[PDB]
């Protein structure tokens, strides 16, 4: 399981668009407080794609529908904040398409 | 797809308005719309703190006829080399004769007169027809897609 | 080679072939070289063609771009022929 | 500014934003990317007439002030069969029940 | 975008992210992506204005000026109150 | 008493700016953090009050007891004035849920006796009774700011 | 330089508010206290901005460069940010004078190469040609409030 | 409380003295003190207006709410400009 | 090799306007870093030469060799295009010292024998006699990247 | 806040203070060392050339980090010698 | 962006002014620097008296004739009693003869 | 000479001007511009207990070259004052 949680948070992570750039580059660590501070008002649950390995470390997570609802929260929580048609916006739109499919491969074949 | 991108990596730019019009810079914020920005008289040049990858556009703050920076329609700071600043060079298009003209008419007549003016009915609509950011915007999309 | 356009009035103007073509219209009617034009006066005609001098010369031009002057006497009449010809 | 519409062809109903300075050709885009029809397969109605491909949302008449996105403004649809256009034809939306007395 | 149809069978196209509004529709989408959703007990007129409030909401939160009040007639009050009660709203 | 005033002495001059449609009450949290009713703004009205730093404000639609929001907040605290520069508290409906909104509706056009007459779910008749509360969503706000983000 | 921006390193989260019928230009006093333009605010809108605290702003009218007020005074400084809460800057006409709201409307319709044909007297002429001007403004600002630091 | 200010055609625009004295040239008319004051050059169409401005100042100076534009006509602009700096308004 | 172009492989394309109202001597130093003379820009000319990127360039008034600058600095890099758009080069005139602006003007007027005719002191006949120098800029330019670094 | 810089034939130059500390002899000059002297006095400077001295402080002052274009300062041949003289004894 | 040298007797004073600002607004930068009042200065372009109401554009002084290289030189003349001093700015010092090395 | 050298640079930081407001408060990934056009940077306490300074008349020199590479980089009048302040705090201490 921790080994399938890697390849589904690594898969999302590693995985690159049809011009060669990595979308994950901005979801890897969030910004400081004292960087921007509107985002934290707007978000109420700030984690991004390091918190989730540590949780996958760590193993927090239970299952992998648990693992699905805060990347879906980080994904959702980025839209929130920004604005529509935005680049992180639409990556956050692929990011849950991609994990959407990287979980139907590795825990189901 | 015609939209600044969030960088968080400075690039100062030198504005330079070699237009004979005032320019209305106009950055393309990350969604996409247009934003106008302070205008620079003919003949000036500031330099200006933009980001990597930000997408502008410069236009006749008066007529928002379409002009022209480093030969091309859009700039995009490209990231600096050894902190020395990218210059934009805003300058006039080669307009067409009939463009140019309506210009000129516009400038001259109130827009409830075009219909005063001795011309054919389509010259009417095309002097009706003022330039515009967003139908220009429209057809730089259309002539990208065009290009893939 | 070079092309001769004709007013209303009847002044002969002539322009370089490839500076004439600037004008769809005109690209048209040689596809000769005398094209004669009923209903454009010359003080119309001879600006016309000193935008296709002025065209053909900055078009690709890096540095810097002169404005077009048209003056408010001549404007709506060269409006008109600008129109007819494409230029 | 943003113009909040309606475009409605029969018993479709696509919702959707743009702005005051975009143009009619554009809006027909926008449908041809979700009904798959071409521009020129397409006309655009504000009520009875027929809008120019060329003009801006905003010279039809989509003010902000009518294109709120809580009173979207309707654009009329129809699309070409063959030689002729079909009628402009918007089926209507459901009747709300009488007025309740409670409330009266 | 999102298909949602009403129980009378108007078609009602979407963005995706405004339909998300509803955690219900959220559910629907979410739990197998498809397209359409299907709300065999919401008219049309109800459905039509359940749309209406997603464009609302989506423009105006953090918005920094100022917001207009979501204008609900009586006529259609309690059946969109039963349709928002359904969806999360 | 989490939230609460705090004696300052030092003067505060606000604005008070009703960009709601409604009739706006607004509500002073007291030292000891307990709401206490002011004057009603109007509709479309501004009003200069004299008020002390780190003093905390809240606003309602003084009829239906409705949340509202001043500068995109729901509490305000006054900095302390620079230059004698007055402060601005902009108060603005702000985006209710459907579902609260039409509740709103429902409850300004059917008398309470008759709620139970509207063909609803019980849940539903229990939400259109439970009218909004100042002292529910004070409760409501402190666990949000004993949770030092949100 | 009485009128200035202060580098503080403390951010200040602001709300331009522009509740003029006119395009809102703010201005940015630098730290040598030189007016420097930012983006216009169209009538109508409202823009969560960043700035610090200390930094000193003026708005005007973008076309004409009228004077425009912000909490009904002429200058805005940022208070310090409380609990992550946003400073409010609400951006209104002034009362102009009669005669300066006139100029206004004047200048508005008439070219300036063409004041000089108005069948007016010399004065009211050189009043339509005096355009306003931050500059001039700034100056009087000045003596404004070192006639009220004099006493 | 009240003074009577007439224009040249003769009409009669009773109004506050308070809002009058928005004028230099008139508080300088008026400062015992008349009820009338009569302005030969100034036609009604202008002098009634130039009241509407008293109005306007004398209501909306020292408003926290945002101030309304005070609209000119273009047929008035000239004609009002001569009589707003007579009057120092 | 400390101030040198470097093999990118990848073409930049550039627009060399010169606004000075110099002839101009475009100078780009090879990977080793020794200058390299290329043809003059007139005064307010413009045009588009094909370079690569990462290519170091330097200007000079072709005459004098007279320092100029390029886009407000001393010495151009070209970056990589973005999306086909070429890169621009401003070429103008810096704010020349009184000294060395005067030098230049007496050196303009006065054949380089005759120095020795003007009333002035050795040291500003020795100035005068040294005549700017793109190898002598280079050197100094070197110093004030090891003095940053 | 202004200084007076006067020439040999006894001429008064009134400049703004930061215009004249571009010579950094004057600067030297300027900067009892409890406060400020606005005069200095150039005993073999003669008017024509500290004239146009302070016309070098105007160019540069001005001209000095300004974007798009620098026009030549111009000297002419008669004034040449004298203003170079000038020139490296101010240190301009 | 008009660059000038103001010029009474043998003071000669280099500043600035808006092409848009007035000749009565210079006289008042005069004030500030000579603490001479504006009323009793009297400003000329070459030969002709300055009206303070007149901006320097409509007195002739231009951008591209008041360059900060070649200043324009606006004459100055003060007032004792009833009379005015006459327009007199004593010239600079005379460059020496073209050196024959320039020829 | 540490005890006099503390009296000089502590008066000068402790400084307010008649405002009430303290003038040293002020003193490369935030600002490169400044580590572009400064030759030598100083932000002044620490050399004064590593006894670089042998004179206090090299404990000057730094202090001119801080306040004078401030006025440099920005088109600037406290390190004016900071300059005015310091010359007459070395002339108390070192003279009374
Ligand atoms: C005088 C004159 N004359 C003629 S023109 C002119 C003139 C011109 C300009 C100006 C003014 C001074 N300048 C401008 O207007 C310039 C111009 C044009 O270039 C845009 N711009 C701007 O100012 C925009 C602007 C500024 C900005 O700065 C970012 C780097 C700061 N951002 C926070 C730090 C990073 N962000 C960090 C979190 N990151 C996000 C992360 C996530 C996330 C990640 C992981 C997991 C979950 C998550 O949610 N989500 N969201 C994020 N959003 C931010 C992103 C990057 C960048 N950027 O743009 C301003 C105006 C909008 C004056 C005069
Ligand atoms: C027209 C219109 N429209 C729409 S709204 C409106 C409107 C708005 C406002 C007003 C009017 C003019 N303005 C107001 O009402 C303003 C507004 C709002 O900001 C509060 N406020 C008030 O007037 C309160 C107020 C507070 C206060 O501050 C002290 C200096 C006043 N007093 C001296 C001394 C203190 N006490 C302080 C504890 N202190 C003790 C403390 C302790 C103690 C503390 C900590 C820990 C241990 C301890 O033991 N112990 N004992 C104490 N005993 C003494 C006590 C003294 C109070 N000034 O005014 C008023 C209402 C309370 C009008 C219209
Ligand atoms: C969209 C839209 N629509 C309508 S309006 C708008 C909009 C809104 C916002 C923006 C953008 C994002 N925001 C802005 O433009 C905001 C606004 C306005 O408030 C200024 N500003 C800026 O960004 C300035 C700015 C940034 C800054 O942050 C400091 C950390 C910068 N520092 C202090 C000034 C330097 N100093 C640094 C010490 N330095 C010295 C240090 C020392 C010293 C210190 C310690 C020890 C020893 C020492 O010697 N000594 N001397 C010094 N001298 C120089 C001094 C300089 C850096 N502060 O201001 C920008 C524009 C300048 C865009 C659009």
């Amino acid at each position: 399981l921790t080994k399938q949680m890697n390849a589904i948070i690594d898969t999302v992570i590693n995985y690159k668009d049809s011009s060669g750039r990595q979308l994950s580059e901005v979801f890897i660590q969030l910004p400081s407080r004292k960087e921007l501070p509107e985002y934290y008002e707007l978000i109420r649950k700030p984690v991004d794609f390091k918190k989730i390995k540590e949780r996958i470390r760590n193993h927090k997570y239970r299952s992998l529908g648990d693992l699905e609802k805060d990347v879906m929260l980080l994904c959702h929580n980025a839209q929130t904040f920004n604005l529509e048609g935005s680049q992180i916006y639409e990556d956050s739109i692929v990011l849950q398409s991609v994990f959407k499919s990287a979980r139907q491969k590795i825990a189901k074949e | 797809v015609l939209r600044s991108v969030n960088s968080r990596e400075p690039s100062q730019v030198i504005f330079c308005n070699r237009s004979p019009r005032v320019v209305l810079p106009v950055w393309l914020n990350f969604d996409g719309e247009p934003q106008p920005y302070p205008t620079l008289p003919p003949g000036t040049g500031r330099r200006i703190h933009s980001y990597r990858g930000h997408l502008w556009l410069f236009r006749d703050a008066g007529t928002h006829d379409g002009l022209l920076v480093n030969q091309t329609e859009l700039f995009v700071p490209s990231l600096n080399v050894d902190g020395q600043p990218i210059f934009a060079n805003i300058t006039l298009p080669v307009y067409t004769l009939k463009e140019r003209c309506l210009q000129v008419v516009r400038s001259l007549v109130k827009p409830e007169n075009y219909r005063r003016l001795d011309i054919v009915r389509s010259l009417y609509e095309d002097l009706e027809d003022h330039p515009n950011v967003q139908k220009d915007l429209e057809r730089l999309t259309q002539e990208r897609i065009a290009h893939q | 080679m070079y092309v001769k356009l004709i007013s209303s009035d009847g002044h002969e103007f002539i322009v370089k072939r490839e500076h004439a073509l600037t004008s769809g219209t005109i690209k048209a009617m040689l596809s000769t070289n005398e094209v004669n034009f009923r209903e454009i006066p010359s003080h119309v005609l001879s600006k016309v063609c000193m935008y296709f001098t002025y065209k053909v010369r900055y078009t690709n031009s890096s540095t810097e771009i002169p404005e077009f002057p048209i003056a408010p006497e001549i404007a709506l009449e060269l409006l008109m022929a600008a129109n007819f010809l494409d230029c | 500014m943003d113009v909040f519409l309606m475009i409605r062809r029969h018993k479709t109903t696509i919702f959707t934003d743009a702005k005051e300075s975009s143009t009619v050709f554009e809006l027909k885009r926008i449908v041809e990317g979700i009904l798959k029809r071409p521009p020129d397969e397409q006309r655009l109605y504000k009520d009875d007439q027929l809008l120019d491909d060329g003009k801006t949302l905003g010279e039809c008449g989509f003010t902000s002030q009518t294109a709120r996105p809580q009173a979207p403004a309707t654009v009329g649809l129809a699309f070409r069969a063959d030689d002729t256009f079909e009628a402009l034809c918007i089926e209507p939306f459901s009747s709300p029940p009488e007025l309740p007395d409670v409330m009266k």
